[PDB]
């Protein structure tokens, strides 16, 4: 899937920084399809988007994929190492 | 001034012997020495750790100075007829050789 | 960011031809221009032997960036041989140089005859068959072992009933190949200009800053070349990933700059050969 997979979560990201859980429940569906830091790196997102779940069912879900960018960009610099 | 060649004398082909060019005095420093023309043998640098050999006869000859004692040596080995003539060190300028000692002729035959 | 197995395959590629070409275009004036005085012996087989240390970096470089030796048994003894064999030879024949200009200075007459080409060339056999014995060695116990997924080359040890042989022959050649040279060189050079300063015009003070220049940057460049290594890899045999094998392995090219470095510093700095090799190459 290569990048392409990541850029599920980095559009699906900005379509959320726009019921948002139609994109997160399709960005955290394409993160399970993603050498410690690197799986660690991706089961942190998972929990601060599972986070982001909770505040949609009940908008306020715009600061944890705030903090959500973030993480991502960890395991971009991560990735840089390669 | 002046400089005190030692050394020198006859010796049988095949032999060796050790020229010994010295300035007590210490006004010049003998860096080098000299040999049809003037023949230029081999000189050595003022501290006495590069010589630069004479060419002509490289697998006969080694030199060396004591910079403590102001003095340059050489002694020839297994020299020939061809080695045969007369034989001064030069000094040098204390701060183009400047001074030229008077001599001695290694006679070999 | 690959920049870090870019950044030091350039250092092998850069030191490669400068030790290589210097070496090989040292020997080649050396063997056709002035065929001979004693330095000459000394520069050439210096340069003759740490060019074959030099003929070893890509096997070197290649398990570096490859993780692995894809070169076999039979290659990894020779080169194993090859880089002991032509370190040793490097640096004793770099060490040999050292005690013939301290020998000029303070013990003249004995220049005499240490000086004679024979004695240089029977000094110079002689160093190649010290060094022929860590050849020696190095072929029968050189070999490959898988150190898991990952072939690797090394000197092969039997690591069973408490053996630390490994750790001895590291401490083994630490000492036969830097400590003991360092103390003959670092003496030699630091007696010979005791003798410069006691010669008691400012022909002394000029040529004493001169060569006490000169002295510094050989002990500074063999220092630095091989210090950091030795210093690291005897550490990896007591104890201790992907950042720290790479300062390692540019540690190992500061080994190999050394060799590389040596023509600069033996030769272009010396003007009974300088003034030489202008001519074949300023015509
Ligand atoms: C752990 N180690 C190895 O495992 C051997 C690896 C090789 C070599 C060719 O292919 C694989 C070491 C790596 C570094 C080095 O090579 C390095 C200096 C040095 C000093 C003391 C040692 O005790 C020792 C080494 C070796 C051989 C000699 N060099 C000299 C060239 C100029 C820089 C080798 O041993």
């Amino acid at each position: 899937d290569l990048e392409d997979n990541w850029e599920t979560l980095n559009d699906n990201l900005k379509v959320i920084e726009k019921q948002v859980k139609d994109a997160l429940t399709k960005m955290r569906a394409a993160a399970l399809d993603a050498m410690k830091d690197f799986r660690h790196g991706f089961d942190i997102l998972v929990g601060q988007i599972d986070d982001a779940l909770k505040l949609a069912n009940e908008k306020e879900a715009q600061a944890a994929a705030e903090q959500l960018k973030t993480t991502r960009n960890a395991y971009i610099q991560k990735y840089l190492g390669s | 001034v002046q400089l005190v060649e030692s050394g020198g004398g006859l010796v049988r082909p095949g032999g060796s012997l050790r020229l010994s060019c010295v300035d007590s005095e210490r006004t010049s420093y003998p860096m080098g020495w000299f040999r049809k023309e003037r023949e230029f043998v081999a000189s050595i640098t003022w501290s006495g750790i590069d010589p630069t050999y004479a060419d002509s006869v490289a697998d006969r000859f080694t030199t060396s100075r004591d910079v403590a004692n102001n003095t340059l040596y050489l002694q020839m080995n297994s020299l020939k007829h061809e080695d045969t003539a007369v034989y001064y060190c030069a000094a040098r300028a204390p701060v183009d050789y400047d001074y030229w000692g008077q001599g001695t002729q290694v006679t070999v035959s | 960011s690959p920049a870090i197995p870019v950044i030091i395959t350039a250092v092998y590629s850069v030191v490669f031809v400068v030790g290589l070409v210097g070496n090989s275009l040292v020997m080649f004036v050396i063997i056709r221009y002035t065929k001979k005085t004693a330095t000459n012996i000394y520069i050439f087989n210096l340069a003759l032997a740490d060019a074959l240390v030099t003929t070893t970096m890509p096997f070197q470089s290649t398990v570096y960036l490859m993780n692995s030796w894809p070169f076999g048994d039979v290659l990894c003894k020779i080169v194993l041989s090859i880089d002991y064999y032509n370190m040793f030879t490097s640096i004793f024949t770099l060490t040999m140089m050292s005690v013939d200009r301290y020998i000029a200075v303070c013990h003249p007459v004995k220049a005499l005859d240490f000086r004679t080409p024979l004695k240089a060339k029977i000094i110079n056999i002689c160093i190649w068959l010290l060094s022929s014995s860590v050849g020696i060695s190095a072929i029968v116990l050189g070999g490959t072992k898988v150190r898991e997924d990952v072939i690797e080359c090394s000197l092969q040890f039997p690591d069973d009933d408490y053996s630390w042989w490994d750790l001895f022959m590291k401490i083994c050649v630490f000492i036969f190949a830097f400590v003991i040279p360092v103390l003959i060189i670092i003496v030699c050079y630091t007696l010979m200009i005791l003798r410069l300063k006691s010669v008691r015009s400012r022909e002394k003070d000029r040529n004493l800053r001169r060569i006490t220049r000169l002295v510094l940057v050989v002990v500074a460049v063999f220092v630095v070349c091989w210090t950091p290594i030795h210093i690291f890899i005897l550490v990896e045999a007591l104890g201790s990933s992907t950042a720290a094998l790479s300062s390692y392995y540019f540690c190992i090219a500061l080994g190999y700059t050394n060799s590389c470095l040596n023509p600069i510093l033996y030769a272009f700095l010396d003007e009974n050969f300088k003034r030489c090799f202008r001519d074949f190459c300023f015509p």
